[PDB]
């Protein structure tokens, strides 16, 4: 179910966001959806965190010069290797939480890679990506992933 | 700056960490275990200098070096996977020494 899966992506991202701190905590969280996605339409309708802070999401192009300054979160869809490199070159030196819709690898790029197949949405975390991200991630974020897989 | 922000960099064509780098990696693996992180995939990388074959084996040895440290740290051998990506997946620009520096690495990945 696309509807079920899209809402689950929303809930998992809200869970992940709750363990992330931005160096300047914005009044609204701005999310960029980049590249082809199947499960982002829940994000794109907007979300709200437990304390009432909104998450406002918009689609933006891979080659948008201002990706790194225009968002606090990026949700990355289907990108080839050159497009991915372009995206993260834009994010470099900016505090940006990155999540990819597909987790077929999680080797370079996004901090978190979703696996949106099967029973429950799980994810992997790349600690090297987290290290270059500019935001702070509490290790309890992995409880979520652990429990979803189990 | 936090256990989740963990980079592991290697010297030029070195597949082993120095005493101080290995020491710092140990307390990382210690830190991960203390927060139940439990299982890891380790992916080694290189710069793009030299033969593909050399680098691939080099990146494998880097990842295995990190694996040996996690095992010593007290993490179950079966819970550790090792891969080498050679030079295929750089995080930074190889045309500068600062970028090459960042490519000489093992990325710690925590699977669900």
């Amino acid at each position: 179910s696309i509807e079920q899966r899209s809402n689950a992506v929303s809930q998992v991202l809200l869970g992940i966001f709750s363990y992330v701190r931005w160096p300047k905590e914005p009044a609204v969280l701005q999310l960029s959806v980049v590249g082809p996605t199947e499960y982002a339409d829940g994000l794109l309708r907007g979300m709200v965190q437990a304390n009432g802070r909104r998450v406002h999401a918009e689609r933006r192009a891979v080659d948008n010069p201002d990706l790194g300054t225009l968002c606090n979160v990026i949700y990355l869809g289907v990108v080839d290797e050159r497009e991915r490199q372009q995206v993260f070159r834009s994010l470099a030196g900016h505090p940006v939480l990155s999540i990819s819709e597909r987790g077929t690898e999680c080797s370079v790029g996004s901090m978190f890679c979703l696996n949106v197949g099967g029973p429950r949405i799980t994810f992997e975390a790349n600690l090297d990506s987290i290290a270059r991200s500019g935001v702070r991630v509490h290790p309890s974020v992995l409880k979520l992933a652990r429990r979803q897989a189990t | 700056p936090g256990s989740m922000s963990s980079k592991v960099l290697f010297g030029n064509n070195l597949d082993r960490l120095n005493p101080d780098s290995r020491n710092t990696l140990t307390k990382i693996a210690r830190a991960l275990l203390a927060v139940d992180i439990d299982k890891v995939r380790l992916e080694g990388h290189t710069d793009n200098y030299g033969d593909e074959g050399y680098n691939q084996k080099l990146s494998e040895r880097r990842a295995e070096s990190v694996a040996a440290v996690f095992r010593e740290a007290g993490m179950p051998a079966a819970n550790i996977e090792v891969r080498g990506l050679g030079m295929s997946k750089p995080v930074a620009d190889n045309k500068t020494r600062a970028g090459r520096s960042e490519n000489r690495r093992v990325a710690i990945i925590v699977p669900a």
